[PDB]
C-alpha cells in the first residue's frame, strides 16, 4: 500500500536560516561591489559559488 | 465443537439500508464469512430492471418530443435507474400514460396488483406543454448480473441492471455477556434499492456458498 | 536474454517488482513477532498469512 | 487551507485512510492517498485502430 | 463539473459559440428540447415591432471530428433571466462552465 | 439462469508425492475463485483440528538459554526438532511420553517408547545427537489435542504446537474457457501436509467445516 503524498515530501528545518545566510552573504557581497572593491565579473563568480 | 451463526437481530433503520447480526462466531470464521457473505452478496443476486421501453411517435434515442424537457436518452438513463420488484412473474409490461403540465413520476403507472412500485418520487421527465401527451409501453423482466444491450423500428433497448445491492459493508468484533470469551460477532451492514429482503439476500447467498461447496465436499 | 552490444540482461526487473522486493526484505528493530525460532520457510509463509 | 477544508469534514488531514483488500479480504499495511481526481477521456480509442 | 477548477470555465463557455446566451432578459415563456422561448421585457423592446426571442437548439449533428454536438436546455418555466445569462448547455457545458 | 450457477466439472489431481498434491477445478463463475480459494485457505491454515508436542521437561535443562553436556547442538535446535514431529493421537486427551537413550548415534523417531495409543507417522525423524558415550539424555514430552497455531508468547520449555496437520497452501485462479462464455475462472489448490492426514481429506475437512456453519441459512 505504498502512496505519495504532502506529508511524505518533508521541508528540512534549516532551510530558512541556510537561505537567510545566502541572502546576507548576497547583501555584503553586493555592499563591497558598491564600493569599488571587485569587479563584476567577480562579484558574479562569488554569487555562484 | 464449533458453534453455529444465527440470525438475532434485524434491524431494518430504512427502506435502503439495513443491518444484520449474526452473533455466535468463533475467532477467525467471522472476517471469512463475512468476506465471502459480501463477494457473493456484491457478485450476483436476481433482480428486475428495465430493458426495453417502446415511445409512440419516438424512432430513435437519438430524437426529441413536442413537449418534453428531457431528451429520449435522458428519459432512458432515468428509467435505467427505476426500482421495480415483481412478485411471482417472469415478464411484465408496464404502461405510463400521463398528460399536462407537470413532473411525470413513477406513481403515474397504471400497474396491475402483481408489480410494486417501491419508490414513487423517482421523476421520469417533465411536460412543459399542455397539449403534450406520453404513452410509452415499458418492459420489466427478470435476470441475474449486468446484461448491456450490445451482447421494430420503434423499439428501444436500454441496458439492464440486475444488482438490487449497492453498498456492502461487514464489521466483526468481540461478543456478549456469554462466557466463552474468544467469540466474535459480525455485524453486515447493507445498502440496497429497496426492492430485496436482506434476510433473504443472506439465506440466498449462504445458499450459493453451500452449493458451490458441495464440489469440495463431493471431491 | 542479453544484449549483443555489451554482453548486460536486457531482463532486469522494472519498479513495481524491485518495489516490492525491497518492501519484503527489511527490517525494523521491534515488530510483531520478532525473536522467535522457526525451522523454515514454510512456517515463515505461515506466519505471514 | 486543505487541511481546515479538510477538518470542516469527517476527513483526515492527512488525506490517506486504511483501504481492505476485495479479493481476500486483509487490510493494507500503509494508508494508502483516496480522494478525487478530474479525468478525461482522449480521442485515441482501440476500436479505430485494431 | 470539475471539483476542483480555476475560474476560467466560464469565460470558455461563454466566448466561445457552443451555448445559447440570451440577447434580451426577461421572462422564460416556453421551454422545450428544441427550442427556447423567451418573453422580453418592456424595458428592452423596441418602440416598433415588438417581438419575442426564439432559439432554435442545435441536436444531434455530426462535428468536424466525427463526434456530436448537442445543446440542452437549463432553464424552467416562468424563470427570470438577465442580458449575458446562457440558456441552454452545449457539448463538455455544464450550466455555463467546462466540463470536459 | 437466474438462480442456477456452473458447477466444476473438470477436476484433474496432481499427485507430486505423498504429501504434496495439486487439485484443479474448471470451471467456476466470475470472481468464484477467490471466495472459494481465500475462504478454504483461512480455515487450513488457522482453524484444524490436530494434535502436536505442546511442553517438554528434561532434569538436566533448567533454563530456555543454557547449554547441555553430551549433545553435539544446544537445546532451541532440540525444541526446532521437537516442532517437527507430527504425532497421531487418538481420542485420549493427552498423554505423556519419555525418551532414554544412552550411546552414541541419531537420537530418531524410534527410541521413543510405545507407552499409549499413539503413533508417529515419520519414525526415521531425527531429535539430537550424543557424543559421548558415558552421556544421556531424558526428556519429558508432553502433546496436546488443539486448533490452530498457537505462539510461545501467547501462554518449563515453551515449543510451539503446529495443531494444522498442513504446513503450505497457496492458491491461484486462472482463466477458463467456454464455447458460449469467457469470463470465468479456474481455480488451482497446491497443499502440503506433514504426513499425518491425505491432503485430499484435508480438503474435504475444510470443505465440511466451512459446509457446518451455513446449515442454519440453507
Amino acid at each position: 500500500g505504498a502512496s505519495v503524498g504532502i506529508d511524505d515530501m518533508v521541508i528540512p528545518e534549516k532551510k530558512h536560516e541556510i537561505i537567510s545566510e545566502a541572502e546576507a552573504e548576497v547583501a555584503e557581497i553586493q555592499e563591497q561591489f558598491q564600493s569599488g572593491l571587485v569587479t563584476a565579473g567577480e562579484r558574479y563568480n562569488k554569487v555562484i559559488d | 465443537e464449533f458453534l453455529k451463526p444465527r440470525l438475532v437481530d434485524i434491524e431494518q433503520v430504512s427502506s435502503t439500508h439495513a443491518k444484520v447480526t449474526l452473533e455466535p462466531l468463533e475467532r477467525g470464521f467471522g472476517h471469512t464469512l463475512g468476506n465471502a457473505l459480501r463477494r457473493i452478496l456484491l457478485s450476483s443476486m436476481p433482480g428486475c430492471a428495465v430493458t426495453e421501453v417502446e415511445i409512440d411517435g419516438v424512432l430513435h434515442e437519438y430524437s426529441t418530443k413536442e413537449g418534453v424537457q428531457e431528451d429520449i436518452l435522458e428519459i432512458l438513463l432515468n428509467l435505467k435507474g427505476l426500482a421495480v420488484r415483481v412478485q411471482g412473474k417472469d415478464e411484465v409490461i408496464l404502461t405510463l400514460n400521463k398528460s399536462g403540465i407537470g413532473p411525470v413520476t413513477a406513481a403515474d403507472i397504471t400497474h396491475d396488483g402483481d408489480v410494486e412500485i417501491v419508490k414513487p418520487q423517482h421523476v421520469i421527465c417533465h411536460l412543459t406543454d399542455e397539449n403534450a401527451s406520453i404513452s410509452m409501453r415499458i418492459k420489466v423482466q427478470r435476470g441475474r448480473g449486468y446484461v448491456p444491450a450490445s451482447t421494430p423500428i420503434g423499439r428501444l433497448l436500454v441496458d439492464a441492471c440486475y444488482s438490487p445491492v449497492e453498498r456492502i459493508a461487514y464489521n466483526v468484533e468481540a461478543a456478549r455477556v456469554e462466557q466463552r470469551t474468544d467469540l466474535d460477532k459480525l455485524v453486515i451492514e447493507m445498502e440496497t434499492n429497496g426492492t430485496i429482503d436482506p434476510e433473504e439476500a443472506i439465506r440466498r447467498a449462504a445458499t450459493i456458498l453451500a452449493e458451490q461447496l458441495e464440489a469440495f465436499v463431493d471431491l | 536474454i542479453l544484449s549483443p552490444a555489451n554482453g548486460e540482461p536486457i531482463i532486469v526487473p522494472s519498479q513495481d517488482v524491485v518495489l516490492g522486493l525491497y518492501y519484503m526484505t527489511r527490517d525494523c528493530v521491534n515488530a510483531k513477532g520478532e525473536g522467535m525460532v522457526l525451522t523454515g520457510p514454510k512456517e515463515a509463509e505461515r506466519l505471514y498469512r | 487551507e486543505i487541511k481546515e477544508l479538510l477538518k470542516l469534514g469527517d476527513l483526515p488531514t492527512s488525506g490517506q485512510i486504511r483501504l481492505y483488500d476485495g479479493r481476500t479480504g486483509e487490510q493494507f499495511e500503509r494508508p494508502v492517498t483516496v480522494g478525487y481526481m478530474y479525468m478525461l477521456k482522449l480521442n485515441h480509442l482501440v476500436d479505430d485502430k485494431m | 463539473k470539475p471539483l476542483v477548477g480555476t475560474g476560467m470555465e466560464r469565460a470558455v463557455a461563454v466566448d466561445s459559440g457552443v451555448t445559447a446566451v440570451a440577447k434580451r432578459g426577461g421572462v422564460v415563456q416556453y421551454v422545450d428540447a428544441s427550442r427556447i422561448v423567451i418573453k422580453v421585457n418592456e424595458d428592452e423592446m423596441y418602440p416598433g415591432e415588438a417581438g419575442i426571442d426564439i432559439y432554435n437548439l442545435t441536436k444531434y449533428t455530426r462535428s468536424n471530428q466525427n463526434t456530436c454536438i448537442n445543446q440542452m436546455p437549463c432553464v424552467s418555466l416562468g424563470e427570470p433571466v438577465e442580458r449575458g445569462d446562457v440558456l441552454a448547455d452545449g457539448p463538455s457545458t455544464d450550466l455555463g462552465e467546462l466540463a470536459l
